[PDB]
RNA sequence: GACAAUGGUAGGAGAGCGUUCUAAGGGCGUUGAAGCAUGAUCGUAAGGACAUGUGGAGCGCUUAGAAGUGAGAAUGCCGGUG
RNA sequence: UAACUUGGGAGUCAGAACAUGGGUGAUAAGGUCCGUGUUCGAAAGGGAAACAGCCCAGACCACCAGCUAAGGUCCCAAAAU
RNA sequence: ACCGAUAGUGAACAGUACCGUGAGGGAAAGGUGAAAAGCACCCCGGAAGGGGAGUGAAAUAGAACCUGAAACCGUGUGCUUACAAGUAGUCAGAGCCCGUUAAUGGGUGAUGGCGUGCCUUUUGUAGAAUGAACCGGCGAGUUACGAUUUGAUGCAAGGUU
C-alpha cells in the first residue's frame, strides 16, 4: 500500500528510460509547401 | 621502504600442461590441479591477478574411488521448484559424463569470486586419451602427490 | 557566434518541456521546425516561437545566415511555483503545485 | 548579551561533507549519513594498518615456499635449516631475492641443507 | 600595572563547570545525573532529613 | 649492485645510486652515513652474512630529514558515549647510496 | 638521562579550542572589510592561516572582564524542497 | 606496595552465562533461590563456520621487521600430502 | 559590557487577513541606486517574455531589485560500467587522464582481502524494540537571597561595618 523506503534519484532514473516520445512521420510536400505528415493531405500551406 | 613485486597483464606468462588421471584418487588429483590453476606453485604469485596455468585431464573414465563411494555418494541438484530435488550416484555419474565429474570436483576447490570463476575456465578435461589442443603445445606434468 | 532567446515564467511544468526539448537539440534550424510543426504536445508552439526569436536574433544583432544554423543548446529550468488547494473527502485539503519553466534556445553556425 | 548561532555550524559540517568526496549517491551530500560514513571509515582505517601487516608476511611466505618447492624443499625445512645456519634474512628480502636472482638463492639453499 | 597588562593573582580566579554540552566534556547527555529515578528529574530532589 | 642492510628496525634491498627513505637517524643535511650491519652482498661474487659479512660497510649521503604524510586516527564504540581523534606524522630521513663496500 | 605507566559505561579530577559584547594598547581597509565559493596548507584534538574568484563597508590581533556561548535525534516548532 | 584517619563530589539498589558446593522442581528447563571463582556489563584483538558470557589475550601512535599463545599445517586458506 | 527582522512588543509594513452563533482566538509580511538618471529607439512575438542600443562606478544593482548558503532540478564533459549477490566503505593494486599552497602530487578504478547504519533503552539490539523524508534556522543546570567547603588577598587578639 505505501511505500517502505524512499527512492532514490538513480533508480528513479533507470526507471525513466523508456518514457521518451518518437519524432513523427514527416515526408515533405514536393511541389509546394513545407514539411507535413506523411499519408496526411495539407490543402493550405501544401500542394500535397 | 615498501619494495614488493607485483604482477601485470603483462608479466604474466601462461603455459599449458596434460595430467594422466589414470590410476589416481579423485580429490588428490584434485586439489594438485587446483593448487595450478591459481599461480601457488609460482614466484611471483600475486593474488588480485591471474598468474596459473592452462591443465588438460586427459583419461578421466579412469579415475578411481577407495570405499564404497561409488554406490553412496550422491550429488543432490535441487531445481527452485517446489519438491524439486533431483540426485544421482557418483558411479553412474563417471559411467556417463566422467567430464562433468572431475570438473566439479575441481570447482569445488576454487574461489567463488570473479576471479575464481575466471580461473576454472583453465581447464579442459577429456574422457579417453587424446585432445584437441595439439597446436598449444602442452607437456606431461606428472604430479607429486 | 551564437545567438539566445529565453521565456521566462512559462506555465506548464518541466517535466512536459523537457520531453519536447530533447528532440530538438543538436539539430540544424529547419529541420527543428519541421519537428515542431507537427509534434502534439502542449509546449510545442512555445518552444517553436522561442526558437524562432533566437533565429531573429541571430539574423537583426549577429549578421548571420539563417540557412546554416544548427540548436547548440536547449534547456528548460524550474521557475517559481504557485499553490493551491483542492478539498478531499471528510474535511480535508490537498496540495496541488502549478508548475513553471524558464525556457534558453540558443543557436551557432559552429565559427569563430 | 546574545549570541546567535553563525557560521560555524556550517563551516563545522563543510568539513566532513568535504572529507565525503567521492562516496555514492546522498552520502556524499547530505551531513548526517556523510557523518556517520566518515566515522565507520575511520574506524575501518585504524583496523586495516594493522591486518596490512599480517597481509603481505603471508604473502611473501607463499612465495618463498614456491620458490622452495624448485630445489626439493618446502618452506618449513627451509626456515629450519637457515636458523640453524645463523643467517637472519628476512622473509621479505628472502623473497625478492628469489625473484630477480635465481643463482643467490640457490646459494641460500645450498647452505640451508647443509646445516641439516 | 597598565591597563592592558592586568593579570589576577595565581590561584585567585576558575572557570565554571557548563553541563549537558557534548560528549568530550564528561558532563555531556545526562549531565551528571546518572538515569532514571526521582533524583534525575527536574526540581527533583528529596527533602533534607 | 646488490646489499642487504639493516637499519631501522627492518631491512632494505640497496643498489648503487638508488633513493631510500629510513625511520629518522641522527645526521644532517648533506652529511654522510655509514650504514656497518650487512647481511648479504650479491651480484657477480656472492658473500652470505654469518649474520654479518664481516667488513662491508655502505656508504650514502643524507637529503632531507622530514616528517610524512598527516594520518587522522579515530575510533570509536557504538552506543556508548565515546570516541577519540587525533593526528600522527612519522619523521624519517632520506639517502642516497653511492658505494658498496663488498 | 635511566626506569615505569597510558582499553573503558554511571561518575570524580585537570588542561584547552571556538562564538558575541566591553576596557586599555597596538593595527588593517575603496590599491577592496565582513560574508559566501574552491584549493594538493598548518597544529596532538577542538581548530588556525594563505592564495584566487564573488562581494561593496566594515573588521582582526594582545592582555584582562562578562555571558541569551557550541545541536543530529525531543511522533520537537517554523520555512523550503523532494 | 599498600593500608588507615579527616574533609569536598558522586553514581549504583532490573544483573547474565560458564565451572563447581547445595535447596526447590521431575538427579526437567537458556527455570528459580543461596555459597565460591572467572568473563561480559564497561573489552577491542586470535580461535570456536557464523555466535555479549566458552579457550588464548588486555589496543598510547608509525612500520611492506622478528618470536610465540590458544588453535592448527590436501584445496577453499598461512604452515608437514 | 539591552534586541537587530524565526530576535525585540502579538504588531519596524495589526488586535488587521482569517477562524468561531457567541464569549473568544489570532497571523504572514523590512533593504534598487549617491542621485530615478526607473531602459528613448530597432528587432522576434497577439501578449507575456527576450536580444541589441542607451543610463549608471556596477543592470548575473531592472522593481519577484543589497549579499545570495544548503536541500532539490537540469545541460556539457575526463575516467568507468550490460555473468553480476551488495551497511556501499576500507586496505592492497594495474590501466587511462591531468599538473598543485611542490610533496616520498591530483582524478577515476579492472581485480583481491576484511567488513550486519546512528541514537535511545537494556542482562543482552544488525535487530523483526523506539526515533528521524531531506536541508536550513530556533530549541534544555540560570539568577536573587541564605548555608557550607575549597583557592586567593588584607589585617590580626582582633576582624568588619
Ligand atoms: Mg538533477
Amino acid at each position: 500500500a505505501v511505500p517502505k523506503r524512499r527512492t532514490s534519484k538513480t533508480r528513479k532514473n533507470k526507471r525513466r528510460t523508456h518514457f521518451k516520445i518518437s519524432v513523427p512521420g514527416m515526408t515533405e510536400c514536393p511541389n509546394c509547401g513545407e514539411y507535413k505528415l506523411s499519408h496526411r493531405v495539407c490543402k493550405n500551406c501544401g500542394s500535397y | 621502504m615498501r619494495q614488493t613485486f607485483m604482477a601485470n597483464e603483462s608479466n604474466i606468462e601462461r603455459k599449458w600442461y596434460v595430467i594422466d588421471a589414470e590410476g589416481q584418487t579423485l580429490g588428490r588429483l584434485s586439489s594438485e590441479v587446483a593448487s595450478i590453476l591459481r599461480g601457488k606453485n609460482k614466484v611471483t604469485y600475486t593474488p588480485h591477478v591471474d598468474t596459473g596455468d592452462y591443465v588438460i585431464v586427459i583419461n578421466a573414465s579412469k579415475i578411481e574411488f577407495t570405499g564404497n563411494k561409488e554406490t553412496d555418494k550422491v550429488y543432490y541438484r535441487h531445481s527452485n521448484h517446489p519438491g524439486g530435488i533431483k540426485s544421482i550416484t557418483a558411479g553412474e555419474l563417471r559411467r556417463t559424463n566422467p567430464e562433468r565429474l572431475i570438473e566439479n570436483s575441481i570447482k569445488g576447490m576454487l574461489p567463488s569470486t570473479r576471479l575464481g570463476e575466471k580461473q576454472g575456465k583453465k581447464l579442459f578435461v577429456y574422457g579417453g586419451a587424446e585432445h584437441p589442443h595439439a597446436a598449444q603445445q602442452p607437456e606431461n606434468y606428472e604430479l607429486r602427490g | 557566434m551564437e545567438a539566445k532567446a529565453v521565456a521566462r515564467t512559462i506555465r506548464i511544468a518541466p517535466r512536459k518541456v523537457r520531453l519536447v526539448l530533447d528532440l530538438i537539440r543538436g539539430k540544424n534550424a529547419a529541420e527543428a521546425i519541421a519537428i515542431l510543426k507537427l509534434t502534439n504536445k502542449a509546449s510545442s508552439p512555445v518552444i517553436e516561437k522561442v526558437l524562432m526569436s533566437a533565429l531573429a536574433n541571430a539574423e537583426h544583432n549577429y549578421d548571420m545566415n539563417t540557412d546554416e544554423l544548427v540548436v547548440k543548446e536547449a534547456y528548460a529550468n524550474e521557475g517559481p511555483t504557485l499553490k493551491r488547494f483542492r478539498p478531499r473527502a471528510q474535511g480535508r485539503a490537498s496540495a496541488i503545485n502549478k508548475r513553471t519553466s524558464h525556457i534558453t534556445i540558443v543557436v551557432s553556425d559552429g565559427k569563430e | 548579551p546574545r549570541v546567535k548561532g553563525g557560521t560555524v555550524t556550517r563551516a563545522r559540517r563543510k568539513k566532513t561533507i568535504k572529507l565525503a568526496k567521492g562516496y555514492f549517491g546522498s552520502k556524499h551530500t547530505l551531513y548526517k549519513v556523510a557523518k556517520q560514513q566518515v566515522m565507520k571509515s575511520g574506524q575501518y582505517a585504524f583496523r586495516d594498518r594493522r591486518q596490512r601487516k599480517r597481509d603481505f608476511r603471508k604473502l611473501w611466505i607463499t612465495r618463498i615456499n614456491a620458490a622452495a618447492r624448485q630445489h626439493e624443499m618446502s618452506y618449513s625445512r627451509l626456515m629450519n635449516g637457515l636458523k640453524k645456519a645463523g643467517i637472519d634474512i628476512n622473509r621479505k628480502m628472502l623473497s625478492e631475492i628469489a625473484i630477480s636472482d635465481e643463482k643467490a638463492f640457490a646459494q641460500l639453499v645450498t647452505k640451508a641443507k647443509d646445516a641439516l | 600595572m597598565k591597563l592592558h597588562e592586568l593579570k589576577p593573582a595565581e590561584g585567585s580566579r576558575k572557570e565554571r563547570n557548563r553541563v549537558g554540552r557534548g560528549v568530550a566534556t564528561g558532563n555531556g547527555k545526562t549531565s551528571g545525573r546518572g538515569h532514571k529515578g526521582q533524583k534525575a528529574r527536574s526540581g527533583g530532589g528529596v527533602r533534607p532529613g | 649492485m646488490f646489499a642487504i642492510i639493516e637499519t631501522g628496525g627492518k631491512q632494505i634491498k640497496v643498489e648503487e645510486g638508488q633513493e631510500i627513505f629510513v625511520e629518522k637517524l641522527d645526521v644532517n643535511e648533506g652529511d654522510t652515513f655509514t650504514f656497518d650491519k650487512v647481511l648479504f652482498v650479491g651480484g657477480d661474487s656472492v658473500k652470505v652474512g654469518a649474520p654479518t659479512v664481516e667488513g662491508a660497510t655502505v656508504t650514502a649521503t643524507v637529503n632531507k630529514q622530514g616528517r610524512g604524510k598527516k594520518i587522522t586516527v579515530f575510533t570509536y564504540k557504538r552506543r556508548k558515549n565515546s570516541k577519540r581523534k587525533k593526528g600522527h606524522r612519522q619523521p624519517y630521513t632520506k639517502l642516497t647510496i653511492d658505494k658498496i663496500n663488498a
